[PDB]
Order: C-alpha cells, then sequence, then structure tokens
C-alpha cells in the first residue's frame, strides 16, 4: 500500500486526544488537541480553539441525532465541554468534579 | 450576560428564546435578542424585535 | 595507577609471590585530569539548565509564535529542543559516572599521599553540585 | 561652525541611543507581558501544573525591565545636559554671525 494522502501540520498533537467527524455536516474535519491546552481543526487551513485547560479526551459524535453535526467533546481533568463548531455555541457545559480520563 | 461575556451569541439567542418560552412576552427578553442582533450588525432581525418590544410596550425608548 | 597496584598485588597473593611496588607521582598529573575532566561536567550542566527552560519556551511559542518577542538566546534553545531532549535522556548517566570517578580520583590521590579521606568524601559531593572548577581543585591540593 | 557641529552631533548620538533604548525596553516589556499572561492562565485553572520554569523566566525579564528603565532614564539625563550646552553653544554661534 501507499499513504493516498499525507499533510504535514504545524503543531504537535496529543497523544490520545485526536478524533475526525463532519462538523458542518457535509465537510468531514479533523480536530486534535495541542500542549498549551488548544485545539486545533483542519477542515479539509487550520482553526484554533482555546480550552486554556490541558485536555484528557477528546471525542467528536452525534450527541443529539435531530441534526447530523458532530459535537466535539473536550474532556478536561475537571471539565466536560461539548462544542458545536459550525456555530460559535456549545452544546452544554459540564463540571464533573472526579475528572474526565 | 454571561454568554455574551463568552462571546457565545447564538447560546444567548438560544436562552433568550427559551426564556421567552416561559414567559410569553416579557419585554426585557425580546430587547436583549434585539440588542444582540444588532451587535451581529443584523438590523433585518434587530428591527423585527423591537417591533415585537413595541408591539408589547409601545412607550419602550430603546425600541 | 590505583587499580593496576590493587589488581596486581591480588593476583601477587593469590599465588603468594610477595612483591614490592613503589610509586612517583606527580603534582600535576591529578591537575590535568581535572582539566581533563571539568569540560564534560560543564557540558552536561549547561545541557541540564537548557532542558529546564525548553519546556516553558514552547509553551510560549505555541501562543506567541516566536518569531516578535523573545530574544533570539532563547530561539536557539527552541531550534535544537529536540538534541537537547534526546541528550538529557542521557545526561544523568553521564553525571552519574563522572561523579563515581572523580570520588575515586580524589581517593586515590589522597591514598598514595599515604591518609584515608573517606570521611571527607561526601564533603566534596556538595562541591561538585557547586562546582567551580578553582574551588574544586583547591579542595582537591588543600584537603 | 566645526566646534559647534560636535555638539550637535554628541546631542544627536544621545537621541538616538534613547531611541534605541525605547525599542529594547518596548521588547522587553511586550515579552514581560506575554509570559505573565501565561502565569495569569496558569492562575486560572483549578488542576495544580508545575510552573518554576515560567516565575523564572519572569523574574529574568523583569530584572531586564528594570536594568533598561533605569538606562533611558540616564539617557534622558545625559541628553538633557547635551541640550543645556547646545543652546549656549548655538547662542554664542547666533551672537557671532550677528557681529
Amino acid at each position: 500500500l501507499q499513504p493516498v494522502f499525507t499533510l504535514k501540520l504545524r503543531h504537535k498533537i496529543s497523544p490520545r486526544m485526536v478524533a475526525v467527524g463532519r462538523y458542518d455536516g457535509t465537510h468531514p474535519c479533523l480536530a486534535a488537541a495541542t500542549q498549551a491546552g488548544k485545539v486545533f481543526i483542519h477542515n479539509p487551513d487550520v482553526s484554533l480553539l482555546n480550552i486554556n485547560q490541558t485536555v484528557s479526551c477528546l471525542t467528536a459524535g452525534v450527541l443529539n441525532p435531530e441534526l447530523g453535526y458532530d459535537a466535539l467533546l473536550v474532556g478536561t481533568q475537571t471539565n466536560l465541554l461539548a462544542y458545536d463548531v459550525y456555530n460559535n455555541s456549545d452544546l452544554f457545559y459540564r463540571e464533573v468534579a472526579d475528572g474526565a480520563s | 450576560k454571561v454568554y455574551i461575556s463568552l462571546d457565545q451569541p447564538l447560546t444567548a439567542l438560544n436562552l433568550f428564546k427559551q426564556g421567552l418560552d416561559k414567559f410569553p412576552g416579557e419585554v426585557t427578553l425580546l430587547c436583549g435578542i434585539a440588542r444582540i442582533y444588532e451587535e451581529m450588525n443584523n438590523i433585518s432581525s434587530a428591527t423585527e424585535y423591537y417591533k415585537e418590544v413595541l408591539k408589547q410596550d409601545n412607550t419602550h425608548v430603546e425600541a | 595507577i590505583s587499580i593496576l597496584k590493587d589488581v596486581l598485588s591480588k593476583e601477587a597473593t593469590k599465588r603468594k609471590i610477595n612483591l614490592n611496588i613503589s610509586y612517583e607521582i606527580n603534582e600535576v598529573s591529578v591537575k590535568h585530569t581535572l582539566k581533563l575532566i571539568h569540560p564534560k561536567l560543564e557540558y552536561q550542566l549547561l545541557l541540564a539548565k537548557k532542558v529546564q527552560l525548553i519546556d516553558a519556551l514552547k509553551e510560549l511559542q505555541v501562543h506567541e509564535g516566536n518569531t516578535n518577542f523573545l530574544i533570539p538566546e532563547y530561539r536557539c534553545i527552541l531550534e535544537e529542543a529536540d538534541h537537547l531532549q534526546e541528550e538529557y535522556k542521557k545526561q544523568p548517566a553521564h553525571l552519574e559516572r563522572l561523579y563515581g570517578m572523580i570520588t575515586d580520583l580524589f581517593i586515590d590521590k589522597f591514598k598514595f599521599k599515604g591518609t584515608n579521606v573517606k570521611t571527607k568524601v561526601p564533603l566534596l559531593l556538595e562541591i561538585l553540585d557547586s562546582y567551580d572548577q578553582n574551588a574544586l581543585i583547591a579542595f582537591f591540593d588543600a584537603a | 561652525l566645526e566646534e559647534y557641529f560636535e555638539l550637535i552631533d554628541h546631542h544627536f548620538e544621545l537621541r538616538i541611543n534613547g531611541e534605541k533604548l525605547e525599542e529594547l525596553l518596548s521588547e522587553r516589556a511586550v515579552q514581560f507581558r506575554a509570559i505573565q499572561r501565561r502565569l495569569l492562565t496558569r492562575f486560572k485553572d483549578k488542576t495544580p501544573a508545575p510552573l518554576q520554569h515560567l516565575d523564572t523566566l519572569l523574574d529574568g525579564t523583569y530584572k531586564q525591565v528594570i536594568a533598561l528603565a533605569d538606562a533611558v532614564e540616564e539617557n534622558q539625563d545625559n541628553l538633557f545636559q547635551s541640550f543645556t550646552r547646545l543652546k549656549s553653544a548655538t547662542h554664542l554661534v547666533i551672537l557671532l554671525i550677528g557681529l
């Protein structure tokens, strides 16, 4: 085999904090954590998001099947942030106070 | 006010609409929606919600 | 010389030969070995103090971009970060080897001078942790 | 016109030194601000996190800021004295040109 595509990204990815999903509904994108408590989104350039907190678990998926877009769940060690991206709004913001490992 | 401090205008619009679902005609909620739509520079909806405030108050200085 | 003396005497007593051993020690030789050891300790400590800062420096470049706010005395550290990390992976082994070597050199110098210095052996450890070259040589030649 | 120009050149050298020091202080202040904002974001987070690297960068940047501030003060005073001597020089030069 052979890599069908290969893109070098300008940031250092965190080990287990990588997810992919359609955030516009009809456009898959790659979400990935980064040092300094940030998260970048590769759309096809790169869009940054300020968590200001050391991520410990990231994931994309359908949180409400009414619509189709994928929520972006950025679990901090002391938080949890579902976050619609096509609109700069969040689906919720809870504090678990135990952790998001 | 908090959701606007975090720079999330659409969360604030949804919260205002949920409030207007609880309080079906509150002028403060409608005027908040209008202020948001006018800060997003969408006068087409700011004026519609100010017109709703008018249909409710008719002495509103802001509207 | 010390290791040779120990092992050769041990073998001779393994065969009961009763050999005689004499030695002649130059006073500049220990200072020469110290001048040889010095650059390695200096390099290791410098690498340690660089890896102390590489982390915060990356933490800042992630935000600012590191072309407009940081003085290049740290931009160099940024460019060499990978080497600094991979060599700090081995830095502590070099530190422990060098410290044991300097300790044994002290012991054997003063053993050929005649006395045992096992009491003051830990007393030089904190000197090495400070590591002024001239103060180290003064420690060697004085006490 | 030859012992006059020396005072003008001295004055302009002091001015250029002051501008250079002001740019250096601008850079030091920007760096201090960036590091201080990093420390602030660290203070906002609830979870512990090692930061001694950051505050020992802040201390160095701050001592450099203090040094540069004192240097700018010194250059301002030197420039003022140079200006007061140049005033007398140009007084005398105008007097001589009028005579």
